[PDB]
DNA sequence: TTAGAGAATTGGAGAGTGTGTTTTTTTTTTTT
DNA sequence: CACACACTCTCCAATTCTCTAA
């Protein structure tokens, strides 16, 4: 797209692939193809119709596609906060939100997806945070809840009328299948999109029709939702469902609910302004008095982390029970707490056990889950 | 001659292959004792089926080379195995009669390939692949013998299909007229054929890829054995055929279209007097009613009366307007146990259905007419209420169904029929369905300042049709929360022994309900009649206070239904006072939960009309 | 008297000729 | 258009008619 001339539709070329060159490419991949540019010599009625003109194809000949010291660095017990700092140094604060986002990329015990949602006003750096997760994550998508003229959250069926053969393609949820799907302005989704996300939350697959007949199509992505108030800046006097205007059947699915509220603050505004001005002046982030970890190394870390498979012991189950009932007392006295809350804290504790890279959970895991849920509610309050 | 036959350009001798397969049939006694497949050929004599299923693993273990020849050259080897089996079936049991020659059906138990990795080197091999059926075509009649008749002199002849073509006679042997032999289509002979489109299973797909698909063709006696949506390991020959560029021109595209010539299906996701005496003994067990109500939905906690009402619904009343279908409504906050309970219970009964009240439902509540896509003709697609004509219909998110759906559901619940006058079709479909419902509050939470009808915003014209209405909100008690948390921890620690116990309970519960449906027909005893009349008169005597109405006769009919259901639970076949008192208890508890005005408690007018007296006296 | 070789008549195989071949805007009624 | 129906037209040769020898 960034090589097309200004006022033009992108051009396309048919490539015919034979022998061992087959199965090298996949849809959405970036390739360079060495091949012979040739005309398609059709037969019969098409010959007299086309005359001296002819369609063309590229006869493909070659297709090309465009650690223990590090583990000791990971072994430094700072690594949790080191990673949280490495997450988006362009955004100050919200460090516990960054920890929650880390656990989103880690996931719990296999269910397992830590779906989270973070509401805010327009321009609050909410979109910037979601963009960072989309860039960091190995398999991901970034889209708007509204109304896109592209392929929707679900896949769609294209026609390709030179052949006329209808084929399924894309879908943000489908393309994000094993990873995380980021949705901007989740509140502005259509009802079809809301039901599609509901189906994903329920059973992690969607239904779509090719030619009247229909299939099931697989998508187990975690959802990272960003939503606006229905009108203006968020007012804490109004409850979240009434303010954001989303049904509770969807809004309760997310394990953590954060409110990225923005208000003036002189020194932080000046720091932010200095950051933005340096970015414009030098096209790069200014030095931050620390070095972010390499994203490839973070990907390696979370991969070997996700390969660990924790399990809870019975004493920690009793601890979960006590913490859950006390938290439900607090919620009842101030109601968006249910059995899903117990399952959420279990998921987050197993996610932190994965982060610690140990096959059994511990008291710090349940403490982290409890405080993260509590302080997300505090951020909302 | 058999000994002179060899597969073309292959050096595999047909007679040797036949004799080796006969040796396999003779000697294979050891699947882990007569030979297993000769036991099956003993069974086939009385069973009468025209096929013999054989395992390619068994053939491989008996002889590697025979298995390799089968896999490499099925087109010749499988007919050779058929000839071997039909020779053995008259060497043994020589006096037997069977309407067709036996067809051997080899299969490997597991997939040899996945459909993404099929290659031209696999053409004409025997393969087996796993997949889910997307569509299943009409039964195609495929010709196997062409019957020709002379238009002049009525002389007839028959000619075999060569390779799909016909050797048309060109001149009549009995009168020598050229071009006089005409194909009589309905005197010709045809076999069954069907096209099946198979998609790879979701777990087998790569990350985020759209499905690949393959075309299957299933012929006579194996034709209609699979339906859309099911899963199968399908064994067949990977064919490659040319496709013509245009229907009127014999030029063919260089790229060949491929399909699976199906040989064997194995469905992988579909799955007595001893049962009768076990159920009969279990019916005499003490508190069997509580036992079965507790067996319902093991994952759900404490909802005793809700499960009891669901049990009585699943048993139902006495069939013979005398509607015996019990209607149940579950009511509570979103995310609570009611949706899980519906999704559990719909598969616990035959003829059951589950659907959403919203427009995203896969099968709608209303009947409609659509163009069938594979043939573009009109088809009357009936709704879930009609498809569940003698079962439970589980309607989730009941509250927010649109007005037309509300009206047609009112019609179904009152009349037990669904009338349609859509596209020239005029008919009144039967729907004797038991409606089980799950309704949310209009806002995110239950509002104790308001009663059920005002919270959920459903009409009284629908709410009065329900036999029982239950509230599924949880108490705010710390004891309740702690017990629920311990229960959920136990669910997390659920293991294989608990799974087997739960599945045993599920199996006996299904069998018990089906048997009670099949044989039990409760009828009124004199004490039952007196108790029912007394119950209605007593609950009407409450109306002496405040000059109000406290009951209405459909409450009595509801109690009759519930009493008959309870008698059917205990297999009495006569309903008496024990059943009537349980019916009264559960019905009164349902009204206590549902019809409670916050200002004065239970009041019957809440179900008859919206806006109870404490609300309506504002004006 | 019966059977084979040379000449005559007509069937039809083959060559040539002629002909045939989803996706956007605007409206209308009814659904909420 | 280049690949299939439908029709006409041409000469080859397949079978019978007639004369002769065995
Ligand atoms: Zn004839």
């Amino acid at each position: 797209s960034d090589q097309v001339p200004v006022g033009n539709i992108p051009r396309s070329i048919t490539v015919l692939v034979e022998g061992e060159n087959t199965r090298i490419a996949q849809p959405g991949d970036h390739v360079s193809v060495t091949g012979i540019f040739l005309p398609i010599l059709r037969t019969g009625f098409r010959q007299v119709v086309q005359g001296l003109l002819s369609e063309t194809y590229l006869e493909a000949h070659r297709i090309v596609k465009m650690t223990r010291e590090e583990l000791r660095q990971i072994a430094e017990e700072d690594f949790y906060e080191k990673l949280a700092a490495s997450i988006a140094p362009e955004i100050y604060g919200h460090e516990d939100v960054k920890k929650a986002l880390l656990l989103l990329l880690v996931g719990g015990v296999d269910r397992g997806n830590i779906n989270i949602c973070l509401m805010g006003d327009p321009g609050v750096a909410k979109s910037q945070l979601l963009s960072y997760i989309d860039r960091l994550a190995p398999r991901s998508q970034y889209t708007t809840g509204r109304g896109s003229s592209g392929v929707g959250l679900t896949a769609a069926v294209l026609r390709d009328s030179v052949s006329g053969e209808l084929t399924l393609e894309g879908g943000a949820l489908v393309l994000a299948d094993q990873g995380v799907c980021c949705i901007d302005e989740f509140d502005k989704m259509a009802e079809a999109d809301r039901t599609a996300i509901h189906e994903v939350m329920e059973q992690q697959t969607i239904s779509i029709a090719k030619a009247g007949i229909l299939t099931t199509l697989n998508a187990r992505c975690s959802i990272l939702a960003a939503a606006n108030p229905a009108y203006g800046r968020y007012n804490p006097r109004r409850s979240l469902e009434q303010n954001i205007q989303l049904p509770a059947a969807l809004l309760s699915r997310f394990d953590l609910l954060w409110l990225i509220q923005d208000r003036p603050d002189r020194d932080n505004d000046l720091r932010l302004a200095q950051h933005i001005t340096y970015v414009h002046q030098h096209s790069r982030q200014p030095p931050s008095q620390f070095e972010p970890l390499d994203m490839k190394l973070m990907r390696r870390y979370i991969a070997m982390c996700r390969e660990k498979q924790p399990m809870v012991p019975e004493s920690l189950a009793d601890y979960i029970t006590a913490a859950y009932v006390e938290m439900r007392r607090e919620a009842w006295a101030s109601t968006y707490t249910s059995a899903r809350t117990l399952l959420a804290i279990l998921r987050l504790s197993t996610a932190l056990a994965r982060l610690r890279m140990v096959d059994v959970v511990e008291k710090e895991d349940v403490n982290e889950a409890i405080r993260l849920m509590e302080m997300s509610k505090d951020s909302l309050l | 001659l058999g000994q002179k036959l060899v597969i073309w350009g292959t050096d595999v001798n047909v007679a040797a292959c036949k004799e080796n397969f006969q040796r396999f049939l003779q000697r294979f006694i050891d699947p882990l004792t007569e030979p297993l497949y000769m036991q099956r050929l003993g069974e086939i004599n009385v069973i009468g089926e025209p096929f013999l299923n054989v395992n390619c693993e068994h053939i491989k273990s008996f002889d590697k080379n025979l298995y390799r020849q089968l896999i490499s050259y099925p087109q010749e080897v499988i007919p050779t195995f058929d000839m071997a089996v039909n020779e053995i079936f008259f060497d043994r049991y020589p006096d037997s009669i069977l309407e067709h020659q036996i067809q051997v059906r080899p299969f490997n138990a597991l997939k040899t390939k996945n459909m993404r990795n099929l290659n031209p080197e696999d053409i004409d091999q025997l393969i087996t692949i796993s997949g889910m059926v997307i569509r299943t075509s009409q039964l195609i009649p495929e010709m196997q013998e062409a019957f020709f008749q002379c238009q002049v002199c009525a002389h007839t002849t028959r000619v075999e299909m060569d390779r799909g073509r016909i050797a048309e006679p060109s001149v009549c042997g009995r009168c020598h007229t050229t071009h006089s032999m005409a194909l009589i289509h309905n005197r010709s002979l045809f076999s069954d054929k069907q096209m099946i489109k198979l998609q790879e299973s979701p777990e087998d797909m790569p990350a985020g890829q759209t499905p690949h698909t393959v075309i299957l063709f299933a012929h006579n006696d194996l034709v209609d054995k699979v339906q859309p949506g099911d899963r199968v390991n399908v064994t067949g020959i990977y064919r490659a055929v040319p496709i013509r560029v245009n229907p009127r021109v014999s030029n063919v595209k260089s790229v060949y279209k491929t399909h699976i010539d199906v040989i064997h299906y194995r469905k992988t996701d579909a799955k007595s007097e001893k049962r009768v005496e076990l159920l009969k003994e279990l019916s005499r067990k003490p508190d069997i009613y509580e036992r079965l109500a507790s067996a319902l939905a093991p994952s759900i906690y404490e909802h005793e009366d809700i499960k009891k009402g669901i049990l009585l619904q699943l048993f139902g009343g006495t069939r013979k307007k005398f509607r015996a279908e019990i209607n149940i409504l579950l009511c509570g906050d979103p995310g609570t146990s009611k949706s899980q309970l519906l999704q559990y219970v719909y598969n616990l009964v035959p003829r059951g259905q589950y659907t959403s009240g919203k427009g995203s439902s896969a099968v709608g509540l209303t009947a409609y007419v659509m163009k069938d896509p594979e043939t573009r003709q009109l088809v009357l697609q009936t709704g879930a209420l009609v498809l569940s004509d003698n079962g439970i219909c589980c309607i989730d998110e009941f509250d927010k169904m649109n007005e037309s759906t509300r009206s047609v559901l009112h019609e179904v619940m009152e009349q037990q029929t669904l009338s349609i006058a859509k596209a020239g079709i005029i008919c009144q479909l039967n729907a004797r369905t038991s409606v089980l419902a799950a309704a949310n509050p209009i806002e995110s939470q239950w509002n104790p300042k308001k009663t059920t009808i005002e919270n959920i915003q459903l009409p009284h014209t629908l709410l009065s049709r329900f036999d029982l209405i239950f509230l599924l909100l949880d108490p705010q008690d710390e004891a309740y929360d702690r017990r629920l948390a311990h229960h959920l921890v136990a669910l997390y620690y659920q293991s294989e022994e608990q799974a087997e116990e739960e599945l045993l309970d599920m199996a006996v519960l299904k069998d018990y309900i089906a048997y009670a449906h099949s044989t039990i027909m409760p009828r009124l005893s004199e004490e039952a009649s007196q108790a029912l009349i007394e119950a209605y008169v007593d609950m009407r005597k409450i109306g002496s206070s405040r000059g109000m109405v406290s009951a209405y006769p459909r409450q009595l009919e509801s109690l009759i239904r519930l009493a008959e259901a309870h008698a059917k639970v205990r297999l009495s076949n006569k309903v008496e006072a024990i059943d009537v008192e349980e019916a009264k208890r559960l019905h009164r508890e349902a009204l206590k939960q549902s019809a409670t005005d916050p200002r004065t408690g239970i009041v019957d007018i809440s179900i008859l009309t919206t806006g109870m007296s404490a609300t309506s006296r504002k004006r």
